[PDB]
């Protein structure tokens, strides 16, 4: 029985993709947010039933997924999205998400939950401002859809 | 009351249209409220007719 909840600051995304699993630089992230579901529904009322109406399920939602990291000059990643955005031409791919931990039984580094991401393509993408003023980095974030998402239980 | 439509205090009609709408109800089904619109229109007699008309002419 459970004592103790888990971290969020350790994480990896993996792309089941054209050749982009194997490539360090596509699995470091500073940030990786989107992962909710929602249904939407309709309201029904009956005559005669004054206490409560009826709630009817109609469809299912879900929300974009978004990453952030600092700027890399030479990403197969964004030559894949760039090909999507400039010449109208998309190929969805797979994802994993994955929250890792320690386990030892001499200890390792192991996955702890596990999300597939099932038909993602391009949605956005941006850099963030230069300004002469300010110490910062310039970080980079991506946007993307996709169908849906599942626990690999 | 005290409405006055013009030179009368009253309007002399009869019913030609009427819509009600049920919009609550109860768990036995009689209704709780009751939304209604109706039309009317004017009448007189003839004998009163001509008598408001009182034509003055060289007659």
């Amino acid at each position: 029985i459970r004592t103790y909840p888990p971290v969020s600051f350790f994480f990896e995304v993996v792309f089941q993709g054209e050749n982009l699993d194997k490539d360090v630089v596509e699995t470091r992230f500073q940030s990786v947010t989107g992962l909710s579901v929602d249904m939407q529904t309709e309201t029904l009322k009956e005559g005669g039933e004054n206490r409560f109406e009826h709630i009817l399920p109609v469809r299912t939602k879900y929300d974009p997924l978004v990453l952030k990291r600092g700027l890399v000059n030479d990403s197969q990643m964004v030559k894949w999205c760039m090909d999507a955005i400039l010449n109208f031409d998309i190929r969805p791919m797979n994802l994993l998400v994955r929250l890792l931990h320690i386990e030892r039984s001499s200890s390792t580094i192991a996955p702890l939950m596990t999300w597939k991401v099932i038909n993602a393509w391009p949605k956005k993408w941006s850099v963030s401002e230069f300004n002469a003023e300010q110490n910062s980095i310039a970080v980079e974030s991506l946007e993307l859809n996709y169908s849906y998402f599942e626990t690999l239980k | 009351g005290d409405f006055s439509f013009g030179e009368k205090n009253g309007f002399d009609c009869l019913l030609t249209d009427l819509q009600i709408n049920y919009t609550l109800f109860d768990q036995t089904g009689k209704p709780l409220r009751a939304k209604l619109s109706t039309t009317f229109t004017s009448y007189v007699e003839q004998n009163r007719r001509v008598r408001e008309e009182g034509k003055q002419s060289p007659d």
